[PDB]
């Protein structure tokens, strides 16, 4: 697995790409990794694949409840810091989840890690999952909190198909979201094999 | 005095006798169901003008194609409101699918009855709950109006007051409904019915509107849509 | 159980046209040591259901005061209802599954066989409630020893008679106690049809020792 | 991996912390906080095992809070501090210990400042100045050298700055910016990072 | 240990060693392991001391009030009952190997084995303990269907005296006791009146 | 008086008011028929409707494929006791792999029943249930009661102006054995029918089917769905 | 160290078509280096458009198969209608997921009809993790059977031929060839092949004999 | 007012409640049993409250194990509560002590079973009477009756319900200690026909049911043939 | 534990306990409020006086959190119990949002308690 995001001027790139395994067997080359939480917020998956399904799923329900019970929107802060209160009575049984809470709310774009350590921070940029190290020095390398939509599009793009190249456990497609402030849209789904004949 | 789960010599519970006058303490609401969808419309029943009107609250959304109209003891209502809730929203976590309208009828309908003082848990339900409801939504089975009461019971109906004026109201409910009535006639039947059984003058404040439709989510009226329709009326 | 103590070897049982036989030897062994020579391994459940066990046998006798009850429980009723030999292994299913997924099983392999509405019954339930139907099973060293035999006469002639049943089992008691060293020569033999369930025994295997001789 | 300090003058207590959260061989935050505001006068400092830092703080940071406004005025640093230890120690033995190590510093109306050291065990022991971390082991030899107990805020401020540029020499890991403030009469303030 | 037990037309003979051990050192060398449940009902004990006389003392409990209950003396196979009850529930918790012996006026003469882990069956004769190991041969070439009471009781000394010599474990003197319908007959061999086998010597 | 508040006072002649007042629960419900062939059982069952603008309210229940129930008094014990038999049934199937006997499942009934009738602050159940079921005894008629007694029935009817329903019943129940499934629907009608005020007749709108038999699982039939069965009254 | 597990073979198959759904499965039930009983299916009909496959431990299947029926029981008398199959799947993640910390050692794949009449697979693994496939192999073999439908169904690492709808009459044959295969190479595989192809007019049945070896 | 809690005696020493409940069994058609030389044999008057029952609906005659029958008199829901008490406690038996419970003890164990009913405002007593009945070749016939007090006591006749001073001047009359069974079931049914009120309760079913010797110590029903045999005598005597 | 249902209906749907609640507050001081347009207002009445009072010790006006507080007529003693839950209550909120309570958010809190003491037993 690889995914990351990223905020910047015109709201917050998601991109994950579709690959999982059962040891070294390549399970499927189809999974979504981007969660629909609401329409303004999204959650990523990496780690344990039933985990992450259940957890964000779980989160969804509770987002919903407490749009019901408020009348308002879930703030980034409360749905990642739900999601954190949940987890952390789990500490030490093996769960494995690595997400990033990503949204947009009245501070602006949001953008938080947790996990299953029982990790929450708030943050400009992250990448998580086994490929991570590999779209971090691509995603570094190309970041602006100024960047065109565009670029930020192909940046996304390119950094998890970079991820794809050197990790093993990371390939497929990828899919790429965009977080704006009147709702998420996706923005493509390209398979890495047809990334690899444009970028060469 | 005698206990919360006697018997009257008429095969009735007394306490659930009692929640059911309740209800007439309420004001009128009203559910009509179409083809075309569903609409709830209250009166709210304002006794000072220092009060804000849009903090009365007597139709809720439960979920996108759900909402509930009230009438009785308010306060009661919310443990049912929530549970309606929360239900709807396990079954989505459960089954990925949109509960029914009967269903969460009948999940709200379990608890009107487990009330008592010597079988529950260190401080259970004393007493039912003196609160009607009227719930219509939209599912596969098309625009649905469901009606609950404190016992327990719940059924469908084609359009129900509930409330103080509920005789009155449901006479005229009679007079005007048929099965191919649009969704247009239904608002506007409901507003002539709430017009003539209020003790104030309607106007767009004082009463709320809401509608669920198979294309469209639960919609609350606006003070301007109000507006609109009681130009007419 | 965690540890077995006095256990029970093989069971087998094969299907014939119009009932069931199951075949147990009557040793309890402690590790090694054949201790009680002289035990049944076999239990008439009801008229129609007859059950054999191998692994400890503390736990089978549990699982015999648990059925036992729940029979009579049935009986004393009297409303035309019984449990069906199927249902019965439906229910040893249900129990060792349980005491399994409590990390304490019943630490036994069982043989249930039957006859009910023209039908025979065989079923297998283990101790981590592993259940099927064959027509012939074997538990332990039977597996080994006994089902090849049973299947390759199976194969040729799916439908058996019971003295074709019965002399098929014996020959397979007799591989047993020339090959397993927990088996002994002393067993018993039950047969459901029609008419109830019979135990017979105690019975021995004749056996040929003439290969003592060829070696040289 | 996470480094605390803190140093105690006549009338003011100062604090730093690193501001980096790490996972694995990456950096993923460089602008982390570490500190918890208490109260007008109080900050805890903690760092620890992932969940239960902030869990453990933020659970002691509420109920100073709501000490508040049960009561109408502050629980003293020298409460807080107790308060903070009999909640760890209590936890020690249980089903859901906390394993953290903290700073508490504070400044009391009548007590003046205060800097108190806390280990996972629950241990606290009041100094004049503390460390937490593996980079305490190359810096508070730094503070046994330098530290007097009339040391202005500025002079602390450049003893600080000495410790800082010792990790950036000698200390393993990159730890390239901290958050500083002081706590005095006034309440706390925040003082530039200190970066590199 | 070595325990046995042998059924009479009429009654039991039972018998112990008289050792307890931990490791290798003898804790007690003159032991009873053959303890009363009720007046005609005996229980020989091995395994653990603490495990056996918890056991003992709670059946003991348990027969006495139902035998009050029932107004009448209990049954063997209830003695017996209970014990495996007791044994096969905390079998993960006891080191218990148990024979019940006893009389009542139902079925008479009776001998029960609740080995470890708790099973039940009765027996002509039992024996049990680790010295028992050295004795199956013994007991099954010597065992005659129809021994008298007298017969029963030089069966029950030979066997137990030959454990005793072969097995480090028992050992001291021999406990015997003759239960019938006339009550219960308790002695002692010790020294010289030990059945005397010789060493094999050249 | 001082004998009527509590389910736990026996009046001085031997009576329990509270039980008795539970019962006239029932008798107020609207009426329902049930009765049996030799290979059939079949309820049949007038719904009551609020307004002419409500639907009618549901009066027969599925339990499991063999046994369905119809009812009269309370609808929340109702559905109390059909969520418990659904529940027995379920665990029936899942420990033996089998159908619970309908006999033993109204022996659960009956024992779960009396508990509260016994129990300081409890009350009865004020519901009386019909129970039609088919096992491998055959077809079934139950009936089900607040005081917990249960009888076995050729046939019965309950709830208002049942007494008509009854004498009916009687009168043609030597019939019933040796009806095919039409016949004995037309019978359940018939007797419910008796019910009715002299104006009024069954209509697709206020009349309920079940039928479970040897080759049909428990099915209900309801509006457009029991037209077959009104047509021919003749 | 009691095991509370034990592995008994079984591989498993579904592929989603236009208006049918196929599912598939060998018959034989093995035990170290032993079998059980060579007429063990691992199909289950749960209703008139959907059948489950599980393999795995079979003490988990039995168990995990009667919980299913349990709860179809359950929610169409609390909803008054049958489980979709989407409904199905979704229920059986939690189901799975309760077990998170023991769990139901099974491999389990859904094949029916989705509420368009479309075939529809689902898969999972053995602590509720699943999607929606257009095919997919289970178990014992099915890293063997998996990259043969790759190529042949999803037309994987083929230049220059047409991507046409799957016809029945093909995915049968597909069906019984990559069993056949797996006959050859997975000792656990093995017996009989059961096929259930559920369309529009209800669940048939095809059995094909494999090697008994 | 001093009648409305069985944990409140009245000024004379009563416990009201207690005797409320009695009055239910009083008002309840009559069971009777008999023991003789073999066995214990049961009759109940079963009263027909509807012609559209099946025969054999609402038994008055039950197996609580396979030696032990019950015949029970008053609020039937109360008597089956208690059955099924009584079954519970057979089975309980047999599991802690292996073997089969003897009739005294089961009738002494649920008597306690029903005395604790009768102490306390937060239940009420049970509006029932019952019989137990056995045999085995070891204690012989046994017969036991237990009232809503929880008083217990053995019988060689005995009568609940309504009749009950009538049918036990007609079991006086026999010498059943040389009687054997198939002799007393014919008596039973002769027994219950007299006492039968055939102007105030219109129509009934007997129910009969026997444990002794020639059912081998089982509680089994007396069979059909049987049975219409004995009522075919009980009404030609009646004559 | 006392399971007495204190609250139930009576005929014509009264629930007289809290109805008799509701005369405990009519005898408390009054207290008023007004909402400004960027101000909020809080008056309470006396309310005994006495010159040896110390006055801090009684006031009827109270912080929940810092941008929430009340006033309240009736049973004082009850007043402190409502207040000091809605003040765990508002810390709550915090940790698990991150944001203070919404006036409605904590208003709603009250209320819902307050209700739950009109239903359940042995209160
Ligand atoms: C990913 O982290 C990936 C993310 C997940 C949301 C799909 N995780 C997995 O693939 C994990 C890694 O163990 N696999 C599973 O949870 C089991 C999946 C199905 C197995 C079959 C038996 C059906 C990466 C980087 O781990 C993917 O390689
Ligand atoms: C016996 O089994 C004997 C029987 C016992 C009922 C007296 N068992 C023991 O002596 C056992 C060890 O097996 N010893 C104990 O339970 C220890 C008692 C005292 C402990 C302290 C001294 C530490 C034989 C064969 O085991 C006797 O050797
Ligand atoms: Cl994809
Ligand atoms: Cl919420
Ligand atoms: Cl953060
Ligand atoms: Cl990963
Ligand atoms: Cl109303
Ligand atoms: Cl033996
Ligand atoms: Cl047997
Ligand atoms: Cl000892
Ligand atoms: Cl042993
Ligand atoms: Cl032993
Ligand atoms: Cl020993
Ligand atoms: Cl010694
Ligand atoms: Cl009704
Ligand atoms: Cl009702
Ligand atoms: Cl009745
Ligand atoms: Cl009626
Ligand atoms: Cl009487
Ligand atoms: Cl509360
Ligand atoms: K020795
Ligand atoms: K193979
Ligand atoms: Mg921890
Ligand atoms: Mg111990
Ligand atoms: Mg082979």
């Amino acid at each position: 697995t690889t995914t990351l995001a990223f905020k910047f001027r015109h709201g917050v790139i998601v991109a994950a790409d579709s690959r999982a395994t059962a040891g070294a067997y390549i399970a499927s080359q189809t999974v979504k990794k981007v969660i629909e939480i609401n329409p303004y917020l999204l959650g990523t998956m990496a780690g344990g694949a039933a985990d992450c399904s259940f957890w964000e799923r779980l989160l969804a329900r509770q987002c919903r409840i407490y749009e019901l019970r408020n009348k308002e929107r879930i703030s980034v802060a409360a749905a990642s810091k739900l999601l954190a209160n949940m987890v952390y009575q789990y500490k030490g049984m093996g769960l494995s989840m690595g997400t990033m809470i990503c949204g947009w709310d009245k501070r602006g774009p949001g953008l938080y890690y947790v996990d299953s350590e029982g990790n929450r921070i708030s943050g400009a940029t992250f990448s998580v999952g086994s490929g991570s190290v590999y779209a971090y020095g691509v995603m570094d390398r190309g970041y602006s909190y100024d960047l065109e939509v565009e670029q930020a599009y192909d940046l996304a793009r390119r950094a998890i198909y970079q991820a794809t190249y050197r990790d093993a456990y990371s390939g497929g497609a990828v899919n790429l979201y965009h977080v704006r402030e009147d709702g998420w849209i996706r923005v493509s789904s390209d398979n890495v094999a047809d990334l690899h004949e444009k970028y060469s | 005095d005698r206990g919360v789960n006697t018997f009257s010599p008429e095969g009735r519970l007394f306490q659930v006798e009692y929640a059911i006058e309740a209800i007439k303490l309420g004001s009128t609401a009203i559910g009509i169901q179409t083809s075309e969808g569903v609409c709830l419309a209250v009166e709210k029943r304002i006794t000072s003008p220092l009060m804000e009107p849009s903090s009365i609250e007597k139709i809720v959304e439960i979920d996108a194609h759900i909402g509930c109209a009230m009438s009785g003891l308010i306060a009661d209502a919310k443990t049912l409101i929530d549970k309606a809730r929360v239900e709807t929203q396990n079954h989505w976590f459960t089954y990925n699918e949109t509960m029914t309208v009967e269903s969460v009828t009948q999940a709200v309908s379990n608890l009107a009855l487990q009330f008592g003082e010597e079988d529950a848990d260190p401080g259970a339900m004393s007493r039912p709950f003196g609160v009607a409801l009227l719930f219509g939504g939209v599912d596969e089975k098309g625009p649905q109006l469901f009606h609950m009461d404190p016992s327990g019971t719940f059924v469908q109906c084609d359009a129900r007051a509930i409330g103080s004026a509920s005789e009155g109201a449901q006479s005229s409910l009679q007079e005007v409904y048929h099965k191919s009535m649009t969704l247009k006639e239904a608002i506007k039947s409901s507003l002539i019915i709430l017009k003539q059984v209020m003790e104030e003058k309607l106007n767009a404040t004082n009463i709320e509107l809401a509608t669920v439709q198979p294309g469209q989510n639960f919609h609350m009226f606006t003070k301007e849509e109000l507006e609109e329709v009681i130009k007419d009326i | 159980t965690q540890n077995p103590m006095v256990t029970g070897t093989s069971v087998l049982g094969v299907k014939f046209e119009g009932g069931v036989v199951i075949a147990a030897d009557m040793l309890g062994s402690y590790g090694s040591l054949a201790r009680f020579r002289n035990i049944s391994r076999i239990m008439r459940v009801n008229n129609s259901t007859m059950l054999g066990a191998s692994g400890d046998y503390a736990d089978f006798q549990y699982l015999k005061q648990v059925l036992g009850q729940m029979v009579i429980d049935e009986e004393l009723l009297g409303d035309g209802h019984s449990y069906s030999p199927r249902a019965i292994h439906s229910w040893l299913t249900r129990a060792m599954y349980s005491r399994r997924s409590k990390m304490n099983p019943l630490w036994n392999t069982m043989v249930i066989g039957g006859y009910a509405d023209g039908e025979s019954f065989l079923g297998y339930v283990d101790m981590l409630g592993v259940a099927y139907e064959a027509p012939s099973l074997a538990t332990g060293y039977g597996a080994y020893l006994a089902q090849p035999l049973l299947r390759e006469v199976l194969e040729k002639q799916p439908v058996l008679s019971q003295t074709e049943a019965r002399d098929l089992v014996e020959r397979c008691m007799r591989v047993l106690y020339y090959r397993d060293a927990r088996s002994y020569n002393r067993f018993q033999i039950a047969t459901v049809t029609e008419k109830g369930v019979e135990i017979e025994g105690p019975l021995s295997t004749e056996t040929n020792w003439d290969i003592a001789h060829m070696i040289s | 991996m996470e480094y605390l300090i803190g140093i105690q003058g006549p009338d003011y207590v100062l604090v730093a912390s690193d501001r980096v959260a790490a996972s694995n061989i990456v950096q993923m935050k460089d602008d982390h906080d570490k500190m918890f505001k208490m109260s007008e006068k109080i900050l805890l400092l903690c760092v620890g095992e992932a969940g239960d830092t902030v869990q453990f703080a933020e659970y002691i940071q509420k109920n100073v809070q709501l000490y508040k406004m049960r009561n109408g005025y502050e629980l003293s640093p020298t409460a807080a501090a107790n308060f903070t230890r009999r909640n760890l120690a209590d936890c020690l033995r249980s089903r859901t210990p906390y394993h953290v190590n903290l700073l508490l510093a504070g400044y009391d109306e009548h007590e003046g400042p205060a800097l108190y050291y806390m280990d996972y065990l629950a241990a606290l022991a009041k100094a004049p100045f503390a460390a937490h971390g593996y980079g305490a082991f190359l810096t508070l030899s730094i503070l046994d050298r330098y530290y007097t107990p009339t040391i202005s805020r500025e002079r602390a401020v450049e003893l600080l700055r000495k410790c800082l540029e010792e990790l950036q020499k000698r200390f393993i890991l990159n730890l390239p910016t901290f958050s500083v403030r002081i706590i005095d009469k006034n309440g706390i303030h925040d003082l530039d990072n200190i970066s590199f | 240990t070595t325990i046995m037990a042998v059924q009479f037309d009429g009654g039991v003979v039972l018998g112990a060693d008289s050792r307890t051990t931990t490791g290798s050192y003898i804790a007690n060398r003159v032991t009873d392991k053959l303890t009363p449940i009720h007046d005609r009902i005996f229980c020989c004990r091995s395994g653990s001391a603490a495990d056996t006389q918890a056991v003992a003392d709670a059946v003991t409990y348990q027969l006495g009030f139902h035998s009050i209950e029932l107004n009448e003396p209990p049954l063997v196979h209830t003695a017996a009952s209970l014990f495996k009850e007791m044994c096969y529930r905390y079998r993960e918790d006891l080191m218990a190997g148990i024979i019940i012996a006893g009389w009542d006026p139902q079925e008479g003469g009776q001998v029960y084995s609740v080995p470890m882990g708790g099973m039940m069956v009765r027996q002509s004769f039992a024996i049990g303990g680790s010295g028992s190991s050295y004795i199956y041969g013994y007991v099954d070439a010597t065992y005659r269907e129809g021994m008298t009471k007298e017969e029963c009781l030089q069966f029950t000394a030979n066997a137990l005296a030959l454990a005793m010599e072969r097995d480090g474990s028992s050992g001291g003197v021999i406990r015997l006791a003759a239960i019938a319908e006339s009550g219960v007959e308790r002695q002692v061999l010790l020294g010289d009146q030990i059945p005397k086998f010789a060493v094999a010597t050249l | 008086n001082q004998y009527d508040n509590d389910v736990t006072v026996w009046s001085p002649q031997g009576r329990i008011h509270q039980i008795e007042y539970a019962m006239e629960a029932v008798k107020q419900g609207s009426a329902t028929v049930g009765l049996k062939s030799k290979t059939h059982a079949v309820l049949v069952a007038l719904k009551r409707a609020q307004s002419e603008l409500a639907a009618h309210q549901k009066k027969i229940l599925h339990v499991d494929n063999h046994i369905g129930i119809s009812i009269a008094g309370l609808t929340a014990d109702a559905r109390l006791l059909c969520n418990f038999m659904r529940q027995e049934c379920l665990d029936s199937r899942f420990v033996f792999d089998r159908p619970l006997p309908v006999s033993r499942l109204v022996s659960l009934i009956g024992s779960k029943t009396q508990i509260p009738t016994q129990r300081y602050g409890r009350r009865p159940y004020g519901v009386g249930l019909l129970i039609a079921g088919y096992d491998d005894m055959g077809p079934h008629i139950f009936q089900t009661c607040p005081s917990a007694n249960y009888f076995d029935c050729r046939a019965m009817s309950i709830g208002a102006r049942s007494q008509s329903a009854r004498t009916y019943l009687e009168r043609h129940m030597s019939e019933f054995m040796e009806c095919n499934l039409n016949e004995l629907v037309k019978h359940g009608l018939r007797a419910l029918r008796e019910t009715l005020p002299a104006e009024q007749d069954l209509t697709t709108k206020n009349v309920s089917i079940g039928i479970v038999g040897k080759d049909l699982e428990f099915t209900i039939y309801d509006d457009d769905d029991v037209s077959p069965f009104l047509e021919g009254l003749e | 160290r009691f095991s509370p597990y034990v592995f008994n073979g079984g591989t498993i198959l579904a592929i989603a078509g236009e208006d049918f759904a196929i599912v598939a499965s060998d018959t034989r039930l093995s035990e170290g280096f032993s079998i059980h009983t060579r007429d063990s299916p691992k199909c289950y009909k749960l209703t008139d458009k959907t059948v489950i496959g599980c393999s795995g431990f079979h003490g988990d299947c039995l168990t995990l198969t009667k919980i299913i029926e349990a709860r179809l029981k359950m929610y169409k008398h609390s909803n008054n209608k049958a489980m979709t199959t989407g409904a199905i799947a979704a229920m059986l993640s939690t189901i799975l997921y309760s077990r998170r910390f023991f769990p139901y050692y099974v491999y389990n794949i859904i094949g029916g009809l989705d509420e368009e009449g479309k075939g529809a697979v689902y898969s999972f693994d053995p602590v509720g993790s699943y999607q929606r496939d257009s095919f997919k192999a289970g178990g014992s073999a099915s890293a063997m059977l998996q990259p043969l439908l790759d190529n042949q169904v999803g037309f994987k690492n083929m230049q220059n031929v047409e991507h046409v709808p799957l016809s029945l009459d093909r995915a049968m044959r597909l069906v019984k060839d990559v069993f056949i295969s797996a006959a050859e190479r997975d000792v656990y595989t093995g017996d009989a092949l059961r096929i259930c192809i559920v369309t529009k007019e209800g669940i048939r049945e095809e059995t094909v004999s494999l090697r008994k070896d | 007012g001093y009648d409305l809690s069985a944990s409140t005696f009245s000024p004379d020493g009563r416990v009201f409640q207690v005797e409320y409940a009695m009055k239910a069994v009083e008002n309840s058609s009559t069971a009777i049993g008999i023991r003789c030389k073999d066995g214990v044999v049961f009759g109940v008057e079963k009263l027909v409250l509807s012609k559209l029952y099946e025969e054999g609906s609402n038994k008055r005659l039950f197996n609580v194990d396979r030696h032990v029958g019950m015949a029970v008199a008053g609020l039937l829901a109360d008597a089956r509560s208690l059955a099924d008490i009584a079954r519970e406690e057979a089975s309980n038996f047999r599991s802690n002590f292996g073997y089969n419970i003897p009739l005294k003890h089961l009738a002494d164990r649920v008597a306690m079973y029903v005395h604790a009913y009768t102490l306390y405002s937060a239940v009420r007593p049970f509006g029932c009477s019952f019989m137990l009945g056995s045999y085995s070749v070891n204690d012989g016939a046994q017969l036991y009756m237990i009232d809503p007090s929880g008083v217990s006591y053995g019988y060689w006749g005995c009568a609940i319900g309504k009749a009950r001073q009538a049918a036990k001047t007609e079991i006086e009359k026999l010498q059943m200690k040389e009687m054997t069974c198939r002799d007393i079931v014919k008596e039973v049914a002769k027994i219950i026909y007299i006492v039968h009120d055939e102007v105030k309760d219109k129509a009934f079913e007997l129910e009969l049911s026997w444990v002794g010797e020639l059912t081998n110590g089982r509680h089994e029903i007396v069979p059909k043939d049987i049975r219409e045999e004995a009522e075919k005598y009980a009404k030609e005597s009646l004559k | 534990s006392y399971d007495r249902a204190i609250t139930v209906f009576s005929p014509d749907g009264h629930l007289f306990q809290v109805e008799y609640a509701q005369e405990a507050v009519k005898k408390g001081s009054t207290a008023v409020g007004v909402r400004g347009r960027d101000i909020v207002v809080l008056g309470v009445e006396k309310k005994s006086v006495a010159k040896l009072q110390d006055e801090r010790t009684v006031r009827k006006i109270c912080a929940l959190d810092d941008n929430v507080c009340m006033a309240f007529a009736g049973l004082t003693a009850d007043a402190r119990i409502v207040i000091n839950r809605a003040r765990v209550e508002c810390q709550s909120h915090r940790l698990t949002v991150e944001d203070p309570v919404t006036v409605e958010y904590i208003t709603r809190y009250i209320a819902s308690l307050k209700q739950r003491y009109t239903q359940s037993n042995g209160r």
